[PDB]
RNA sequence: AAACUUUCAACAACGGAUCUCUUGGUUCUCGCAUCGAUGAAGAACGCAGCGAAAUGCGAUACGUAAUGUGAAUUGCAGAAUUCCGUGAAUCAUCGAAUCUUUGAACGCACAUUGCGCCCCUUGGUAUUCCAGGGGGCAUGCCUGUUUGAGCGUCAUU
RNA sequence: CGUGGAGGUCAGUGACGAAGCCUAGACCGUAAGGUCGGGUCGAACGGCCUCUAGUGCAGAUCUUGGUGGUAGUAGCAAGCGAAACCACAGCCAAGGGAACGGGCUUGGCAGA
RNA sequence: CACGGACCAAGGAGUCUAACGUCUAUGCGAGUGUUUGGGUGUAAAACCCAUACGCGUAAUGAAAGUGAACGUAGGUUGGGGCCUCGCAAGAGGUGCACAAUCGACCGAUCCUGAGGAUGGAUUUGAGUAAGAGCAUAGCUGUUGGGACCCGAAAGAUGGUGAAAACCAUCUAGUAGCUGGUUCCUGCCGAAGUUUCCCUCAGGAUAGCAGAAGCUCGUAUCAGUUUUAUGA
RNA sequence: GUUUGACCUCAAAUCAGGUAGGAGUACCCGCUGAACUUAAGCAUAUCAAUAAGCGGAGGAAAAGAAACCAACCGGGAUUGCCUUAGUAACGGCGAGUGAAGCGGCAAAAGCUCAAAUUUGAAAUCUGGUACCUUCGGUGCCCGAGUUGUAAUUUGGAGAGGGCAACUUUGGGGCCGUUCCUUGUCUAUGUUCCUUGGAACAGGACGUCAUAGAGGGUGAGAAUCCCGUGUGGCGAGGAGUGCGGUUCUUUGUAAAGUGCCUUCGAAGAGUCGAGUUGUUUGGGAAUGCAGCUCUAAGUGGGUGGUUCCAUCUAAAGCUAAAUAUUGGCGAGAGACCGAUAGCGAACAAGUACAGUGAUGGAAAGAUGAAAAGAACUUUGAAAAGAGAGUGAAAAAGUACGUGAAAUUGUUGAAAGGGAAGGGCAUUUGAUCAGACAUGGUGUUUUGUGCCCUCUGCUCCUUGUGGGUAGGGGAAUCUCGCAU
């Protein structure tokens, strides 16, 4: 080649990298527990047999719980803003429990919500406060 | 190279120029000027017939041949003679075929596992492979076959426990999985009867590998080849109390000369 | 045996890789063994060499003749040890071009840098 | 003429690939739960083989909705129709214990 | 008989076969995506104490700075270096520099090392002018910006 | 039978001289060739059971390289110095069936 | 006649592949084929395998169909072998493959016409007799690939030069041909041509020389003589 | 208002910010397009939806989420492989050309516009400028933009509300893991003897091995050096993949799910039609282009025997599986070993030749180290002679081995107008030609593995083996020595 034969004869050197080992043993990255419980030696679908969880859905072509507890483990283990809350204060303080006149208001409902809408959030509203 | 030999602008000089009619290059004044090119006789010519890449490389064959040959092979292996005659100074070991302890696997380091061959008695043909260590005859040498040496024993295991490590510098030394038992290992050069070390495990779940009458196979619908004689031997038919009962009498193995 | 498959088991590559090497990897690839005495002191089987440290010679026509190292020829990959020295047929004297891998450190030359060296690869000056 | 003498390095390329995509999707089986779907034409009707994907109705009918199966690892196929009884209902038993086998993290 | 011619043998010549080697080639496989108006690929002129190609480099010119290594370079000559350290080296790395004349080549030009313009300007009082230093002025097109032009359209108690 | 390389084997041979090269040297094989002595050499090589192929030369007005006769000739408009060409040699008579005599047959003859 | 040979060294020519066969070997066998792939691996090796697919396993036809036992899957005759007798020589029985003969089943015929029933007329068949294939390898043939090696008059594409050209690729272009084709020994061993395709060209065949399988090993014949019986 | 002011359009500038060209080109995407050659001459078939030329991209490209295939107990983006298959089909049925659906597998991922109003508030963006934690954020100003920029929707529908006493919830640092680049540490003889210049060889004696790959070192080195093998300690970067660690989360905010209620628009000089060419093996001109005319909305496209099935064109995006004689960087070989292998292992696309496009070689090896021959001497120079270094110059910068042709010298032989060859022999020259030495039968003695006394030890069947201490030859040839 013409190319090749200049970086071959120059002083510059060249590119050299070595990244051929890297490309068969490949760290586990996304969980901390298989991090743990994975490996290297064995094969992918001999790591998932050896842990338990299925390696493949399918019926595979050609031939062929220590660590699921764990997870199950790890599988054991909203507020309303200052205005809303103040608005609902006006609300409550004027006319107690009736709905029906509460969106019939015009001054403190101005945004024309429904029954079920109001009451919801004074359910919320009766958690945090009395 | 598909380019070799067609990296030239050579043209034949025509008839009844006296001189050969070989295609010639052109130009002028620098000595490649009027010579042969284009030619299988001619320097600096394209040879007859290319090496193509897409030659018949690899072979395919039939997968039950191919079984029947590692039966074979395997053996082989049991024979004690057949071991002799392929190589292998196999005088000081106790029994063919020859059986270790499942301990030999969780051997870790080299020293120990070579230290329990040499309790066992392939002392000999471990020392039959490093004496027979010697350059390579040939172009081999400066194409990364360099040296040549003498095969040393098979130690066939059920499942590593460091054992494929401890014996990988021992030169000669190869070892495989039951499973596998490769051919090329098993028959080295189609020479049968390899010197091989069996475990205990490795032995009982060589049962389970092929087969026999009571056990199954794990080979997906294989059996064992049957034998089309009964015996291996023709002599102890020939020299029967049957066949001898059956026969004519006897002649001198050598006529006496008549006239 | 190679496991790796990063490096080489090639001749031709490895061959090429040594006589195009730079200065910097011939000053590893020159390095000499420490005498008995010295490994017994240091605790370190072998180091690279320079100039003004002493050197017996164990192999070669020179043997058991010992000397200090005059200058370090990294391109012939030699030593030139002062006192081992060919008499020309004219009276002149040529240093003769030994290897260090023949050579034998008897006393060493500490700098920083070589004290730092020492400690290093597992030493105790 | 090309001959195709990377066929041990391409098997040595896909496993490599596949190596990869179970270290980046971990806990993961790499693949999608595909259904099971009766093959065309009178010569393959009998062959019964894994399909593209469920539909909205099989999704609907296992108890999970189209947008949430997909991000399960379900694949899902908006075209293909429910016009087989036998196989709607073999899809459906295939999600359900699908959905038994699962664990899904939280996001905390 | 000698000489001469021829044959054989021995010793010289001529030639570079054979053998052995090999920092080269060829083929297969694997991985990665990385040129250019911030001026590339390419051409030219040069540059080292002493150099042909090659390699490196651009008036900072087989280099400068930076980082690491830790004491050479060596074909020859000659300098060095405080060598318990900001440090030898045609060392490695390489991110900061300079980067001649050209070349898509880009101030105007044809094949003129000519023909200029503007800005910044240190010097020769420099108010005249003279010289030096430094950066720009190609084409097309997009987003703007701006001074306009247009009986192109409308408004106008 | 032989050559380049591959697997196996001979715990083969080998700086006390491998391979190669010669040799008015010896032995074996009908032969292809194989083995040995002597001389020269300086670093690898061979037999055996198998594998594989860019494997064996007298020719192609063969290709490449080298070296002759021609010739110290033609030549330069005592020295310098080719080329064309080249199976091999070049006495006559007679016979050699076949528009074939230059090698044969029978004679004449023939001195460097 | 003519073409080749001054001499010497080295180089130098039936190769590789695909398609389709031949025979032999090996594996298994009504099946057979792992190697597109997946799993695994001491890593291009080796070792495992899912679902499919390839080819074969049950035929007779033209649109529409039907379907193989009167059966020791036949009656006879032979027929390698085997059994009884005989010292043998022979005789008798059972008879494999195979061959000859008589037929049948199935489909298809020539009719009879209850849409084609029914009975007769006969033959027909890579038909059934009651499966032999599939795959690998070796030997080799046929055809295409540059195709044993070298050698011809060319066109086209794109470019360079110039008071009709050259360069580079297509192009290793195509040959109804010329020259050359590389080790030894043993054994067998021709032909010089029949007849039409018309021949001219290339062949289609028979003849001469083999290869293998099958019956026999004989009374199978002979470039011959003799007797017998004709023009 | 005979002023002036809105816009639209055309300008401008050495303004501000940008960007496009060229090289490379193996692969890919377009455009253009021969001839030698095959069937018999050549218009198709055929070379060939080739080569050259032209334009354009990337790490891949292209393709792609159906206006699809089907006729089934339906499949379900695209790409590739296996197979379908040398089948259907076409071809003066001939040179032959040559698919596709299904099936197995590789890899799998989907979505964004245009479409009916944010109209109770252009909710959007560019740019300038000022700061900030700078691949950006924020304030302010400017412009774009209603000839429509944001949010909401893309048929899988969707939206408007209502009911669930429904369900879910951002973002920024910090230290780790991970990825990239780079540095550093990690076993064991230079132990004896022989030979050689030299030990890396032979022999004896040992160690290490997750290291006996490879390379160097004065010849074949696991153990001399570098590495290799298994591990460890780092430095500088990348980064949203997640682990932890926190700092802040707000607004009547952003969705999701089921039920009930009211609505509910989907691409035109396009589809199609005739014709002239191109494309194919395409039989239902397939595909495309040119030219003429040019639609519909309980629509329209495509297929199946009178209906039925199947999608929704005329807008767009998208990884992976796939290609790769280039580039960048590796790892290899039943490859070639200097007339081979690339043209080039070396001052090689160099020397050189051609006006020019272009054409284009030859040429590797001294030794371990130059120790490259000092110094005397022969000659103006060219080369020699003594002498020396080295293991060897019987290795000399004409340099490892040094073949044949061919050339000289010396020696031997032969030669009256041919030699070389075969059978046989003489003469001349010359080379082979035992470190061969006993064999047998008796006789002195002297020893031992012999007789005899006492034992000890390995194992398998009697028909065992190894190995000590004493004695004794007057019996014994049992062996070996004289």
């Amino acid at each position: 080649s013409v190319r090749k034969r200049k970086m071959n004869r120059s002083s510059v050197g060249k590119a050299t990298r070595r990244n051929k080992d890297k490309q068969r043993k490949i760290n586990i990255q996304s969980n901390p527990i298989i991090a743990a419980n994975w490996d290297y030696s064995l094969t992918m679908a001999q790591n998932y047999k050896k842990l338990g969880l299925r390696a493949k859905l399918q019926t595979p072509a050609g031939g062929k719980e220590t660590e699921v507890v764990k997870k199950l483990e790890e599988l054991a283990s909203r507020s309303q803003s200052e205005r809303e809350e103040e608005w609902l204060e006006k609300l409550y303080k004027k006319h107690g429990d009736d709905y029906k006149k509460m969106f019939f208001d015009k001054k403190l409902n101005i945004y024309q919500q429904s029954e079920g809408d109001l009451k919801r959030r004074l359910l919320r509203w009766k958690k945090r406060n009395g | 190279s598909e380019k070799a030999g067609h990296q030239t602008s050579a043209e034949s000089w025509g008839t009844g120029r006296a001189v050969a009619r070989i295609p010639r290059v052109g130009g002028g004044g620098t000595g490649r000027s009027g010579q042969g090119a284009f030619g299988n006789m001619c320097r600096g010519g394209r040879m007859f017939a290319p090496t193509k890449t897409w030659r018949k490389w690899n072979v395919k064959v039939n997968h039950n041949e191919k079984r029947y040959a590692t039966a074979s092979a395997i053996a082989a292996t049991a024979v004690a003679s057949l071991v002799l005659a392929r190589g292998h100074r196999v005088e000081k070991i106790p029994e063919i075929p020859l059986v270790v302890s499942t301990d030999l696997e969780s051997i870790q380091k080299t020293k120990e596992a070579v230290a329990a061959l040499k309790a066992v008695g392939a002392h000999s043909d471990l020392l039959k492979v490093l004496k027979s260590k010697k350059l390579r005859a040939g172009k081999g040498k400066y194409r990364n076959r360099r040296w040549t040496q003498r095969r040393g024993p098979l130690v066939v295991y059920a499942e590593d426990n460091g054992i494929v490590k401890a014996l990988r510098n021992v030169p000669g030394v190869e070892t495989a999985n039951v499973a596998s038992l490769n051919l090329l290992q098993l028959a080295p050069g189609a020479h049968l009867g390899r010197f091989v070390i069996w475990t205990e495990a490795a032995f009982t779940k060589l049962d389970q590998v092929w087969g026999s009458e009571t056990v199954a196979s794990s080979k997906v619908g294989y059996t064992l080849p049957s034998h089309i004689i009964s015996t291996s031997d023709v002599t102890r038919i020939i020299n029967s109390s049957e066949i001898q009962s059956a026969i004519r009498p006897a002649g001198q193995a050598t006529q006496k000369r008549t006239h | 045996a190679k496991q790796s498959l990063d490096v080489s088991s090639d001749r031709r590559k490895a061959r090429k890789a040594y006589f195009t090497a730079p200065s910097s990897q011939r000053r590893v690839l020159l390095s000499a063994p420490l005498s008995k005495e010295l490994r017994a002191q240091y605790g370190i089987k072998a180091l690279p060499i320079r100039r003004d440290d002493e050197v017996l010679v164990v192999r070669g026509s020179k043997k058991g003749q010992e000397g200090k190292i005059s200058s370090v020829y990294r391109l012939k990959f030699a030593v030139q040890v002062d006192k081992v020295t060919k008499e020309k047929v004219n009276g002149a004297s040529v240093p003769i071009n030994l290897h260090p891998s023949k050579l034998v450190i008897t006393k060493l030359h500490l700098d920083k840098d070589r004290k730092a060296l020492i400690q290093r690869k597992g030493g105790k000056l | 003429v090309k001959v195709h003498f990377d066929q041990a390095g391409k098997k040595v390329s896909r496993r490599n690939a596949r190596a990869t995509r179970a270290a980046k999707i971990a806990p993961r089986p790499l693949d999608l739960l595909r259904p099971v779907v009766r093959a065309p034409t009178v010569k393959y009707n009998r062959k019964v083989r894994a399909g593209r994907g469920f539909t909205l109705a099989e999704v609907k009918a296992a108890g999970l909705t189209a947008a949430y199966a997909r991000t399960i690892g379900i694949a899902v196929d908006h075209r293909r129709q429910n016009r087989n009884q036998e196989i709607f209902d073999a899809n459906v038993q295939r999600l359900k214990e699908y959905q038994s086998k699962i664990i899904v993290f939280p996001r905390n």
